[PDB]
């Protein structure tokens, strides 16, 4: 089977310096594997998890 | 053209082991 945690697509390239935080451009479709801290969450995009900001994905269907 | 937010100082560590995936805990696996 296959489990899901949530969805937020993205609006800003956030640079990632750091290894947990999950790099994303503007407008994406990351995976949401679950929140975080409600200021970021889970981020698994292409075969690498890692997180990021919620602030950068108002998110459009969970 | 939009100007990103100037992202924050990221979930501590723990939390996220708290509230992520054991791969992501990879990562940081810091704690407090």
């Amino acid at each position: 089977q296959l489990k899901k945690g949530s969805q937020v697509e993205a609006l800003f390239s956030y640079e990632a310096t750091q290894p947990e935080d999950l790099e994303f451009q503007e407008g994406d479709i990351i995976l949401v594997l679950s929140k975080v801290n409600e200021e970021w969450l889970e981020g698994e995009s292409k075969g690498k998890v890692g997180i990021f900001p919620k602030v950068f994905v108002e998110d459009s269907a969970t | 053209s939009k100007p990103q937010p100037a992202v924050p100082p990221r979930p501590s560590a723990d939390l996220i082991l708290n509230r992520c995936s054991e791969s992501t805990k990879r990562k940081l696996a810091s704690a407090v």
